[PDB]
């Protein structure tokens, strides 16, 4: 039943790890848009892409 | 008066004491062991329900 136990929290760790990364992904591509093809250097050309 | 008659009955003494003190734990054991063996049964039934949880 401990050799379960143990088990059980292995699968629960690593699914907390993979976890976390989905809100780092959205967090991080939210602030990439809002930020680095926002500002006003973006070639005219890509507005046509962009909208 | 005897030794070798008072030995005789010395051993007896001793067999008849530890007759006395072995046959009443001996059987205070044939009642723990029944009790503390239904006992153990029911502990059992509780790891397995915490087996199956798992």
């Amino acid at each position: 039943n401990e050799r379960l136990e143990a088990i059980l929290s292995r699968e629960q760790n690593l699914l907390e790890e993979t976890r976390k990364l989905c809100m780092n992904l959205k967090t991080n591509n939210k602030k990439r848009l809002t930020e680095k093809l926002i500002q006003k250097d973006l070639h005219p050309v890509l507005n046509k892409a962009m909208e | 008066d005897d030794q070798f008659r008072k030995l005789l009955y010395k051993l007896d003494l001793r067999l008849f004491q530890t007759i006395s003190d072995q046959m009443t734990r001996d059987l205070k054991d044939i009642l723990d062991i029944n009790v503390s063996n239904n006992e153990l049964c029911y502990q059992l039934k509780q790891v397995l329900a915490r087996k199956e949880d798992l």
